[PDB]
């Protein structure tokens, strides 16, 4: 949901240790860019995403 | 160095009624294993009670005629001594397993005491 | 997760550490020494007086 | 004397319980076994079982045992039990009973009366403890003297206590039973009980040995009568619910504590040697699978373990610094080998 001025919080997933992305909301196209970490847990219960 | 005394015993007749008392003194704070053992001349040792805190242990032949106490506290274990039998003239000792020095150096892990000598007449 | 550290031996005082990680914020630790004994094994040999 | 140590047991009564397997199947039953401990070394092993022996409706060997919450007395040579041959009771008292007889997978207990057979099988674990190093299965009728735990035959004061609780409220359908119109609840005598139903609204009625009918209420089977007593306390059972506060009043001791004794253990056939130039050839008869140990009086033992069930045949080399060996329960034999 779209607010005025408000800040849209997006939850994902990815398998880039330094992910950099071009993002499309509903007209546009951003950029999007960071580093991640491995986590914590060495064998999990669920499928990868 | 932890030692044994140990006290009581005595000449009776038969049938009397005796107690024998043992006591430790040294670097100690806290004792596991209160036991008593008999030796009667010409025969190798034997256990007759052994006390370890709220458990008390007999042999065959005496049960229903001694009874064993412990003191932690005092770290004292006391016999009684009750319708003696002529089989009973022996020299008894006392004996600590299980010491517990307070830091308290490590040492040795038994001690023994002199012992005392009973003797019933008929 | 394994952190190592080295502590002077002089009680009174305090010491803080921080402990990093990449991807998670830096968790505290404060270690205050209050007494420390140095305790000898010693035995009895004997005992003398007048 | 023995009634100061009897006396404890007097306080308490016996109990109903659940057992998995009558002779019929899923079963509530006297003799429902709760555990069962096997540690000593000649096959002595301790039951702890739902009723009570020694104390009459003192006596010397009797069972006493509840029936819908009668008391009854039995003779104690008529229960018998068994894992896969007949075993022997010895003696019992309170709670506890003292069984010898061999090894086995379940134990299994049971008792006739007039008619009925009452029995029940529970599928706990039972082991035979050989003493020393000669595995056998019926100890000898002759041999040698060692120091094993056996359980004590007397009972006495021992530090070990276990612990009893208020008994719960126990439902019994005889109690209630149907009226023209109403439902009659008539308590036993003596005894006060306490009726809680729902056929019309909450109700909770704590009756004192009076045959009271309640009104709005036509069936029977909506609501419930209890049986309330204040002695006769119980062991701390799994199977039972338990009563309004704190649960504790006290403690008994545990007779037949572990103790040490003399043990036979049987003895080996003697082994026969035949020495050549730094060897030794033991020509070798087991009665019974037995254990050599061997060992070398150097730096470094070469220690072997070895157990032999059969005839056979071993050539070991021996030095002049030595050699050591014990085939079952013989003192040590050390041999030192000679320049020739």
């Amino acid at each position: 949901e779209l607010t005025e001025q408000g800040s849209a919080t997006i939850h994902f997933s990815t398998a880039n240790i330094h992910p950099e992305f071009r993002l499309q909301i509903c007209t546009s196209y951003v950029t999007c860019k960071g580093d991640c970490h491995p986590p914590k847990d060495h064998i999990v219960t669920h499928p990868q995403y | 160095e932890v030692q044994l005394q140990a006290s009581g015993g005595g000449l009776v007749q038969a049938g009397g009624s005796l107690r024998l008392s043992c006591a430790a003194s040294g670097s100690i704070v806290s004792i596991n294993v209160m036991a008593w053992y008999r030796q009667s001349p010409g025969k190798e040792r034997e256990l007759v009670a052994k006390s370890s805190g709220p458990f008390t242990l007999y042999a065959d032949s005496v049960k229903g005629r001694f009874t064993i106490s412990n003191d932690a506290a005092k770290n004292t274990v006391d016999l009684q001594m009750n319708s003696l039998k002529p089989e009973d003239t022996a020299v008894y000792y006392c004996n600590a397993e299980g010491l517990r020095y307070p830091s308290g150096t490590y040492g040795p892990s038994a001690v023994w005491g002199q012992g005392t000598q009973v003797t019933v007449s008929s | 997760y394994e952190h190592a550290t080295t502590m002077p031996s002089q009680a009174g005082i305090s010491y803080n550490t921080i402990v990093n990680r990449a991807g998670y914020a830096p968790l505290p630790i404060s270690i205050t020494p209050t007494k420390i004994k140095l305790i000898p094994t010693v035995n009895l040999e004997y005992v003398t007086c007048h | 004397s023995t009634e100061e140590l009897f006396n404890e047991y007097k306080l308490t009564r016996p109990y109903m319980a659940r057992c998995i397997r009558c002779a019929v199947g899923s079963c509530h039953s006297p003799i429902a076994i709760e555990a069962v401990k096997s540690d000593g070394h000649d096959g002595y092993v301790r039951l702890q079982t739902s009723s009570q022996y020694g104390l009459d409706s003192l006596k010397g060997r009797t069972m006493r045992y509840d029936m819908h919450g009668t008391i009854k007395e039995i003779p104690l040579h008529q229960v018998s039990l068994y894992t896969s041959r007949p075993c022997h009771i010895v003696d019992g008292h309170g709670y506890f009973l003292l069984a010898r007889c061999p090894a086995g997978d379940s134990i299994t207990m049971e008792f006739k009366k007039d008619s009925v057979r009452h029995s029940c099988s529970v599928p706990y674990e039972v082991k035979f403890n050989p003493v020393g190093r000669e595995l056998y299965t019926h100890p000898p009728e002759h041999g040698v003297e060692q120091a094993c735990q056996v359980y004590a035959h007397d009972a006495q004061n021992r530090g070990a206590y276990v612990e009893m609780h208020l008994p719960g409220s126990e439902v019994d359908s005889s109690l209630v039973s149907l009226s023209g119109s109403s439902v009659t609840v008539t308590p036993p005598d003596g005894t006060s009980a306490l009726v809680e139903c729902e056929c019309g609204g909450t109700k909770i009625s704590e009756t004192i040995n009076k045959t009271k009918q309640f009104s709005q209420c036509t069936k029977k089977e909506q609501c419930r009568a209890y049986r309330l007593q204040n002695d006769k306390w119980v062991y701390n059972s799994d199977k039972l619910p338990k009563a309004a506060g704190a649960t504790l009043k006290g403690k008994l001791h545990v007779p037949f504590l572990l103790a040490d004794g003399k043990c036979t253990v049987p003895l080996a056939p003697e082994p026969m040697i035949t020495f050549g130039f730094r060897s030794v050839s033991l020509k070798l008869h087991p009665k019974n699978p037995t254990y050599l140990i061997t060992r070398q009086l150097a730096d470094e033992p070469h220690y072997t373990h070895e157990l032999i069930s059969e005839p056979a045949v071993r050539n070991f080399t021996v030095t002049e610094k030595g050699w050591e060996f014990v085939w079952g329960n013989h003192p040590p034999k050390r041999f030192w080998a000679q320049e020739t």
